[PDB]
């Protein structure tokens, strides 16, 4: 599991911590360095756990068809990480696993590979990486979660969780533009049906 | 047994994408060596580049037209300069501990994934070699 | 408690060891208890009762 | 902080410091010692829902045609209480657990010449799990941490909403993964559409 | 009655007793052996309560269907075991009972048998011998009940209500799979009607 | 004093020592070793009986296929057991702990003789009946 | 290098020490003659400085043990620093514990080199030694 705090701030990620801080009313730290600050420390991991969950659930931004995992040439074995939010087959059922770290097939009951395999994969992106409405929605889930476990108001609760629909509403929005999808022509089954 | 720090991808002349499985501190302390006829290593900025932390993008693609069949993505953690000093008068912080303890995990980790710069047994029985010369054998008998 | 500045002779080098004597330190015996030394430093030694 | 660093964290540790986090107490460094009942309680919890949730069975974690060898000289299958389900790969199931050995109920008998095939789910690690049920099985032992362990009413209704999402998550999954299809991967409806 | 503090301690019954204890917020013990620990003897006892009352319920796995229970042979008595959780005919009405601790023909008003009669019997079996998704619904519904009678908590008998009702669901699931019946070649009346 | 250690199997035993220190009972890693080597799961195929003991569920020998069986620690290098947070309370234990886990992997290091080829009495490379590969 | 040796024929005690060690009886001295001798510290060796040892005795060719070895061997049992509570940490103590398993680490880069290892074209250096039951 990637340490979320072990490399240095961004200016997003400064602002998303201040803003979880802010829906309990924590003032805004300067950064995010250490400073004994337990408040921020655990709205840091908060947000790291909703950057992590809401990225694993799977939007066409984020999900890649077609990529090709190498294995290594003298232990043809393809690493299963932990940044793996997400390993599918392009098609059909899926047949990868994960069993020790490394991508195990479990039809074939094997994890030695003699060349890439193509799977659809949802690899860990920065929350600097995220759309905007994306990182707004990680923001209020966050916010919402560190004041229901370091805080529990039940006022700022229900504001919350109306904050987090609507931010959930905008993000579906943004996946339907995004994704362009249609049931005639952009459809797998329908589209050969259309032929004349 | 199985080297985690040593990841060699085979080269088909047309991939420039690389995956880092292995944590590292620094991004010098990943290494980038091409090998075929002999082991090129690679500059950082101007032979490759770390498109994400996790994948290592070459500028060019390289296959065994250009000589080379594996590129090599390896860890060498620096031993003798270390990223954390702890000084008299310094406040004791969370990262600067865990580099610590991070950086001498890596050191200790290389070290035991030494059988890729010797002969040792891999995931089969064999004695693999990893694609390179045995020199100096000289006669036979 | 007490300070105690470490005489001459007290380091013996085939063992690589300062030994200080308790009844020279305080002209008197002990039976019972941890004993600790502390260097003004700040480096704490914790002697176990034999 | 300097440097572009690239590291990992212990995906247990993190879990019972979102256990913990759930019922708002600062997280441990390490769980390791013996001396510390949260972290106990915690781990204890987590590995009882990691348990309980692969035993479901999903198509990522359920095994098909599995053998399981006997012993040469006694013949018995050892019958592993970490066999979270085992059962025959079609029709009725035949086997069950008897004094810890495979037992063939219909047959009577405890001794196999030759290994048996089962569809069988073995336990695995939280960290062998996927991303989705890892947060379902944390949502989940979390939930059950603060009824056991904290008891605050309002952290109960929070954390059944947070489980509902965290198990909708999962079945989204599982279907993605599955790919079923009852047409042509249907068992009967796919001989029904020959022509 | 099956005694359940006289043998070995399993590392399963040990970890379904610190379930239980851990229902009402009690701290796990090490070992199930006599510490003068009250809680622990109770939860103790409603497990082995609970671990009889869900077998006796009947399943496609632990039901034993065409069992032959031989008599002596100088006294021609079945014994009628406490451990008989439940004794059926294999087909039709039944008519074998208990009385006196030994299996009476209750048509034909004899104890005495000059052979083995055959029985649809449950035995008891050890909470180890459970299937995995039984034994969470033996320590769920035991939590349930251990709680109900030794703290009381209303909070954590809205929660074990739910989590035994999910438990059973889980039990049903396993039931049907392990079950795999038919109703068109798998039953008994409708299988004959198939025949062309 | 060895962290690798390898016991010769016969039908009758299933009880072998673990002389080495570990840190977590998942760093303990038992391989049954033959014509095909076989990685052990933690409670199907084996137990801890003690701290220093591995009981095996089934009892294994030439006839199965295995005549050596391995008990090896292999610290684990990505997941620590020790990671230091921002605003707790710095404890010893953690330091010291952190200090250990890593000479571990230090001390395995120094180990890898075993899964080397060795040299001979008379000086040269015994590839111990194993194909040289690339 | 945490290995090196010397071989004096002539009158000499004085041998330098290339390595860095945390403790006296980390660094350990034999004599690679017919079969190795291991000496012991009081008796045959004392360390007239942190850099150099003074081995009593010539020692030399004269002798069979002709060369005399300086190796390190860092324990991994015993820790030099072992961190207490109530005592004030030390940014001597926190820079040493990371060394000793450092050394413990370059130690073992040695040590697995020693039998064969890679030279600096990057091949596999053999010392001229044939590779014998090499199975085809």
């Amino acid at each position: 599991m990637r340490s979320y705090d072990m490399n240095v701030e961004t200016a997003a990620e400064l602002s998303a911590v201040n803003d979880i801080l802010a829906s309990i009313g924590e003032p805004p730290v300067s950064t995010l360095e250490g400073d004994a600050n337990a408040d921020a420390a655990n709205a840091r991991r908060i947000l790291n756990k909703i950057n992590r969950q809401i990225q694993s659930r799977g939007w066409t931004f984020n999900i890649e068809e077609g990529i090709t995992l190498l294995p290594d040439v003298y232990s043809n074995l393809i690493v299963y990480s932990d940044d793996y939010l997400s390993l599918m087959s392009t098609s059909g059922q899926s047949i990868y696993v994960n069993r020790g770290g490394y991508v195990y097939d479990r039809t074939s009951q094997s994890d030695r590979f003699d060349s890439g395999i193509t799977v659809n994969i949802i690899r860990l992106r920065d929350y600097d990486e995220m759309p905007e409405c994306f990182r707004y929605w990680i923001v209020t889930k966050a916010s919402r979660q560190f004041n229901n476990r370091f805080f529990g108001a039940p006022e700022v609760e229900g504001v919350l969780q109306e904050e987090e629909d609507e931010a959930r509403r905008l993000c579906m929005e943004y996946e339907m533009d995004y994704g362009g999808y249609n049931m005639l022509d952009g459809d797998a089954f329908t589209s050969g049906l259309l032929t004349r | 047994n199985v080297i985690k720090t040593v990841l060699t991808y085979q080269l088909d002349g047309s991939n420039r994408d690389f995956n880092i499985p292995f944590e590292y501190l620094a991004r010098k302390f990943v290494v980038v060596t091409l090998i075929g006829v002999d082991r090129k290593v690679l500059t950082i900025n101007t032979d490759y580049r770390f498109a994400t932390r996790t994948t290592i993008s070459l500028t060019k693609a390289w296959g065994p037209a250009d000589g080379y069949t594996t590129i090599e993505l390896r860890r060498v953690t620096s031993t003798t300069d270390r990223l954390v000093d702890f000084t008299d008068g310094s406040i004791l912080r969370a990262y600067d501990l865990n580099v610590a303890q991070i950086q001498t995990m890596h050191v200790a980790e290389e070290a035991r994934d030494l059988t890729t710069d010797t002969i040792g047994v891999n995931n089969d029985g064999h004695l693999d070699a990893r694609g390179r010369r045995i020199v100096n054998l000289a006669n036979a008998v | 408690k007490i300070r105690y500045t470490i005489p001459s002779g007290t380091y013996n080098d085939d063992t690589f060891t300062t030994s200080i004597h308790i009844p020279t330190i305080y002209g008197a015996n002990f039976g019972r208890g941890k004993i600790t030394v502390l260097e003004p430093d700040g480096k704490i030694t914790v002697f176990e009762q034999p």
